[PDB]
């Protein structure tokens, strides 16, 4: 629908937007992962004890 | 080159137009200068 001179603008803009998403995304799974892992270790203790 | 004087604007990069489509077209990224002048003296004849 565009000439690419000025639909280079909107691709730059949904790029944008889903990199943002998907930062977003991996930054919560970094953080879920930490939680999980802290959980795993705790069970790891209670298996040993 | 010599052009017609409406056409001077169809010279800037990512433009359309009949020049800038069929006779001479700048890349998108062109970095440079456009000079432009009047030549009706020196290039118009009363016979055309």
């Amino acid at each position: 629908r565009l000439d690419p001179p000025e639909a280079e603008v909107q691709i730059d803009r949904l790029i944008t937007g889903r990199l943002q998403s998907l930062q977003t995304y991996v930054t919560q799974q970094l953080i879920r992962a930490a939680e999980i892992r802290a959980s795993a270790n705790l069970a790891a203790t209670k298996m040993s004890e | 080159f010599v052009i017609r004087g409406d056409e001077v604007r169809q010279i800037a990069p990512g433009q359309t137009g009949k020049i800038a489509d069929y006779n001479y077209k700048l890349p998108d990224d062109f970095t440079g200068c456009v000079i432009a002048w009047n030549s009706n003296n020196l290039d118009s004849k009363v016979g055309g």
